[PDB]
């Protein structure tokens, strides 16, 4: 069908990119593959992985056995039954689309799925097709599905129906994931978390579980942490069964920044094994150890760093050269020193915040009035 | 013929009509305003000054065969206007031949006759009073004359025709010029004349001629007084002498013009990159880097046009002459693809400490920057290659040890390392000093006065704007 | 947790103990403005561009 | 003669000789490199190989012009070295140059030191100087205002 | 930047109201 | 408007502000982040 289906794309990724990581993957979808009678999308899987092996005529013979069986069904209910809408003949030939992403290509499935969106009224039955586009373009990730569609949810069919919305509320931000919206409107709405039933519009649950925990800690570092997710209860039920995420948690909200790397690295490792992973590890360690950075030198005016030498891990040039990176990137806002050894931090102040939006605002406004100006009076 | 012979009719049809009372409107709206309300810069003559860089330019090419354009010489070949028996005789005019034009085929040019039919409009009673409708009506059909781009035997009928105008241009200014005040439209018309004129001085010898005569044609202009003569002049007077790739600068530098005070958003973009590549061939790269990016975020008001392209090629080496660099390829282009990667791989070596990629690239990508017009870079950026860490680690650290910046400057020598501190705080790229005692080198203070002192020293000038703009708004206001 | 107004030092190992002016109000409600003047120039330009 | 700013735009109407050949020019654009990014020293030690004529005359002011300037940087504020420092940072091991900058410049030796001043002014302010200019600008706002209507 | 720059744009909209009313009280005078 | 100066002219969807900061320093994070503590 397509209800667990999205574990596929977990394979098709996990064994192409890490050839390494090619020994069990192999194993169980090759097998699942000669199940459900999936025979157009492999093609592409089949020139990456294995050569080839014939069991692809004794599956033709049977993808087109149930073709040619629910074909013989269809037309003989378009010649001699006349209801239509959301009838027999609406099943049966969306039974033909669910038949083409079950088993075939995209192409059979989108011109059918456009095809039967203009014949139906039920915005239910609508929408439970845009459910279907919306997937299919998640599988291949087709920026330009997801672009329409979305927007056919939104405007074209929700002013009606109701709590039907909140599948897509766990969709329009995991869409935010895979793009770099990794920041603060992923974790907005992945924080109505009570959707519990493992479904196709549910896909997973104690996965969703640790993604919107991930992506959680940059949205917001002080500003109520602690209440949506620490203090959060339904969100601690399922986090006191995860060790390692807990611990993840705690050690950054608790303050102990030797035991939060030890569970960083095994994040990033974790990391790796993901589907919609090209905007994650790399980008995803670099921000979170310069966000540990600007509690830790908060409260302080004047750390040595070699306080920093074994309350914080080891390393002593470590250290060094870290800092020496983020300061010069125009961000972590403090001053190191060689000899004294001492890092020494700078912030603005009311005078000096308040003046330096003022001076940048006021430019952009003030350039703004000179094109004004200028677009009038010839 | 009965494919395209058949879709002939339509290419008249339309453009004999629109494009026809475009002149016909804008031709009748300009003597209007050159009759009464004699300050006529507010009327059409701008946006046909926009279109004639745009739209009639595109608009037709070829004189349009079945009588579109190529209706337009016989058209105008017969223009008297002169006593009100003669503006109503051509106005008959103007229906007869419109009308022959529209149905039948009238006298054809086939090219090489369009400057005899530029004679009798010339001729055939013509008048020194609608100085407009002979500026405008004769410049218009150059652009056909030019953009044929055949280039055998009409270059030296552009330089006839354009000497044709110029004659009757140079006659009108020492013509005087009653209440119209042709420089307006003149300026540009000087400036289409000698885009291709400079051109045909490419494909021919040396265009010191044209700066002679512009020399005098810019001394005519403002000594009357400057309605965007200046303006125009100049940087068309600086684009030669800055193409010669002669000495040519200590020329610009001790040209003292630097006011054309008002540009429309179009000349003054153009204007500050003449001078920001100016103020960056004498090594000035501060004052340099702030007027390119000053012309950058001017007008860009374009679609993927090029010259904001070469702004932008520019403003990367300056900076990278100072250190920072900002996202660049983040508006590709299908053009762009081309230009954007010897750049930003260029300042992928900068950043990093390696040098020979910094030669191979030099080596792989110096036709490009032959195309470019840039060989200086390899002379004078190899002296920020060492100078962009030390940049980097004066900003970073707060009090270094000159024998740990050795290493992190891989100089692997703490004696000369004092030298490029140096010479980088001669130069005034970073503000900190040094302790030559024990070999400390610290940086700057705290954060200074900048919070008390400073700010009324930027609130002066955003006073003296703003209410300028209130005052330029309510002087121009009422016309009625 | 903003229970406290202080800072410390590692160099020394000292607590030091300071006040702030709460006189931010009229900066802070200075740019706010400055978000109401972007939208009504925004709103001119469109109209501008509407008719000559 | 520190026309640095007329040397490189002297250097625009030489298209192609200054790589494929020409050491009579791309001595002193090769000198002019060295003194770009930190080598003094490379200057000093091809000062034996000069493939064209002399250059003597010229090159006798140029580095003139540049002990001078380090003579400039080391009459600040670096209070006291030895001889064998004015042999490292300036150079030659006893010539009556020592003897040239005692009479130029200071540099007394004294118990095997020498000395030089401290250059430092003393920076006089009162940061209320501009009260007179700045109740002037006040004044032309409100004149601005007013008066011109 | 409160004082100078709503004194500029108010007066910036008496332009293109009187600029609107010039000429579309011009283009319906014929 | 032609100026007569234009003759010329998650894939890296945001890649530049993260590559003009880091490059290609052992981007697996583990190997010399996570494995210092060899040395102490």
């Amino acid at each position: 069908p397509k209800n667990p289906d999205l574990r596929i794309a977990q394979l098709r990724f996990l064994l192409s990119l890490p050839e390494h990581r090619g020994d069990a993957a192999v194993r169980d979808e090759l097998m699942a593959a000669v199940r459900d009678n999936n025979m157009a999308p492999y093609y592409e899987a089949l020139c990456k992985s294995l050569d080839w092996q014939i069991d692809v005529d004794l599956l033709n013979k049977m993808k087109k056995a149930n073709e040619d069986e629910l074909k013989r069904l269809d037309e003989e209910l378009e010649d001699a039954e006349k209801n239509l809408g959301e009838s027999e003949i609406r099943d049966a030939m969306m039974a033909k689309a669910e038949y083409l992403c079950r088993i075939g290509d995209k192409e059979g499935a989108l011109t059918a799925f456009r095809k039967t969106y203009d014949k139906t009224v039920a915005l239910g039955h609508r929408l439970d097709i845009v459910f279907y586009l919306l997937r299919i373009g998640l599988f291949y990730m087709d920026n330009d599905l997801i672009t329409r569609n979305t927007e056919k949810a939104k405007s074209l069919i929700e002013e009606g129906g109701d709590w039907d919305r909140r599948n897509r509320l766990k969709v329009y931000q995991g869409l935010y994931c895979v793009a770099i919206r990794d920041f603060k409107q992923a974790a907005e709405l992945f924080l109505d978390t009570v959707s519990t039933f493992t479904s196709y519009e549910l896909m997973d649950y104690k996965t969703f579980v640790t993604y919107t925990v991930y992506v959680s800690m940059i949205a917001l570092e002080r500003p109520d942490l602690r209440e949506k997710v620490i203090k959060g209860a339904e969100i601690l039920e399922v986090l006191h069964s995860l060790p390692a995420v807990r611990q993840y948690l705690f050690s950054l909200y608790e303050c102990r920044y030797s035991v939060f790397f030890q569970s960083l690295a095994v994040v990033e490792q974790e990391m790796k094994k993901d589907w919609l992973f090209a905007p994650h590890y790399r980008y995803y360690v670099r921000e979170m150890r310069i966000h540990a950075y600007s509690q830790l030198l908060e409260s302080y005016r004047s750390l040595t760093l070699g306080y920093m030498a074994e309350a914080f891990g080891v390393g002593v040039e470590f250290i060094d050269q870290e800092l020496s990176r983020f300061i010069a990137a125009g961000r972590l806002h403090c001053k190191i020193d060689k000899v004294n050894e001492i890092v020494e931090t700078n912030r603005p102040d009311s005078k000096n915040w308040q003046y330096q939006e003022t001076i940048k605002k006021g430019d952009l406004l003030l350039n703004r009035v000179q094109k004004l100006s200028r677009v009038i009076n010839m | 013929p009965p494919g395209g012979g058949e879709q002939e009719p339509p290419p008249p049809p339309a453009p004999q009509d629109v494009e026809m009372k475009e002149e016909a409107a804008t031709g009748g709206g300009s003597t209007g305003e050159a009759d009464g309300k004699t300050a006529a810069a507010a009327a059409e003559h701008s946006q046909r000054e926009l279109d004639t860089v745009t739209l009639e330019d595109i608009k037709e090419h070829v004189k349009q065969l079945e009588k579109a354009v190529s209706g337009k010489e016989p058209r105008f070949v017969l223009r008297a206007l002169r006593m009100l028996p003669s503006t109503s005789r051509r106005l008959n005019h103007y229906v007869l031949y419109k009308a022959v034009q529209g149905f039948f085929t009238s006298n054809n040019a086939t090219r090489d006759f369009l400057l005899p039919f530029l004679e009798e409009p010339m001729d055939t009673e013509a008048d020194l009073q609608f100085r407009p409708r002979t500026g405008k009506a004769a410049s218009t059909p150059l652009l056909p004359e030019v953009e044929a781009y055949l280039q055998l035997l009409v270059v030296i009928f552009m330089m006839n025709s354009k000497r044709y105008k110029e004659a009757q241009k140079i006659s009108d200014d020492l013509m005087q010029k009653i209440s119209t005040q042709n420089r307006r439209a003149l300026d540009l018309v000087a400036a289409k004349c000698y885009y291709y004129h400079a051109r045909v001085y490419e494909f021919l010898d040396k265009l010191d001629v044209v700066r002679s005569f512009l020399h005098a044609r810019l001394r005519t202009a403002t000594l009357r007084h400057d309605a965007d003569g200046q303006a125009t002049l100049l940087n068309l007077l600086l684009r030669n002498y800055l193409h010669y790739s002669l000495y040519d600068q200590a020329e610009k530098l001790v040209s003292k013009s630097v006011f054309p005070e008002q540009a429309n958003n179009n000349e003054w973009a153009r204007y500050l990159y003449y001078t920001g590549r100016i103020k960056a061939i004498q090594l000035e790269y501060s004052e340099a880097r702030r007027t390119m990016t000053n012309a950058l975020r001017k007008a860009p008001q374009h679609t993927a046009v090029g010259f904001k392209q070469t702004v932008h090629k520019l403003l990367i080496v300056v900076e990278l002459l100072l250190g920072e660099i900002p996202d660049r390829l983040q508006f590709r282009q299908p053009s762009l693809k081309r230009s954007l990667m010897p750049y930003f791989l260029l300042t992928q070596a900068v950043r990093t400490g390696n040098l020979a990629k910094f030669n191979q690239v030099l080596d792989q990508f110096g036709e490009k920057f032959q195309a470019d017009g840039t060989y200086t870079l390899i002379i004078r950026l190899r002296h920020n290659v060492i100078k962009t860490g030390v940049r980097m680690i004066s900003l970073s650290y707060s009090r270094i040890s000159l024998a740990d910046i050795a290493q992190k400057l891989q100089l692997d020598s703490p004696e000369d390392a004092e030298f490029i501190v140096a010479k980088a705080i001669r130069d005034g790229v970073i503000e900190a000093s040094i302790n030559h005692e024990k070999g400390y080198v610290q940086s700057k203070e705290m954060i200074d006065i900048y919070s008390t002192r400073e700010p009324q020293l930027a609130f002066h000038q955003r006073i003296s704007f703003c209410l300028d703009i209130h005052n330029m708004s309510v002087k121009a206001m009422r016309f009625p | 947790d903003k229970k406290f107004h202080g800072i410390l030092d590692q160099g020394e190992g000292v607590l030091i103990i300071f006040d702030e002016p709460p006189v931010d109000k009229t900066y802070e409600a200075a740019l706010e403005t400055i978000q109401n003047m972007s939208k009504v120039v925004d709103s001119l330009y469109n109209k501008a561009k509407k008719l000559t | 003669q520190n026309r640095v700013a007329e040397f490189h735009t002297e250097l625009e109407r030489l298209p192609a000789k200054d790589i494929q050949t020409n050491v009579y020019i791309k001595h002193p654009v090769s000198l002019e490199q060295y003194l770009m990014e930190g080598s003094y020293n490379k200057v000093f030690l091809a000062k034996g190989n000069i493939p064209a004529e002399s250059y003597t005359f010229f090159i006798d002011i140029l580095l003139d012009t540049i002990r001078d300037e380090i003579a400039g940087c080391i009459e600040k504020a670096y209070e006291k070295i030895l001889f064998t420092e004015a042999t490292r940072i300036l150079f030659f091991n006893t010539p009556k140059k020592m003897t040239d900058y005692a009479k130029k410049r200071g540099w007394v030796l004294g118990p095997n030191n020498y000395y030089s001043f401290a250059s430092q002014q003393q920076k006089p302010e009162d940061t209320t100087i501009p009260s007179t200019e700045l109740a002037k600008q006040v004044i032309e706002y409100a004149r601005q205002l007013e008066m011109i209507v | 930047y409160l004082a100078s720059l709503i004194r500029s744009v108010v007066a910036l909209h008496n332009l293109i109201n009187n600029k609107i009313a010039n000429r579309d009280a011009e283009k319906k005078e014929g | 408007m032609s100026e007569k100066k234009q003759p010329v002219d998650e894939d890296n969807w945001d890649d530049d502000n993260v590559e003009d900061d880091f490059s290609n320093q052992l981007r697996a994070e583990l190997e010399k982040h996570g494995y210092k503590m060899e040395t102490s």
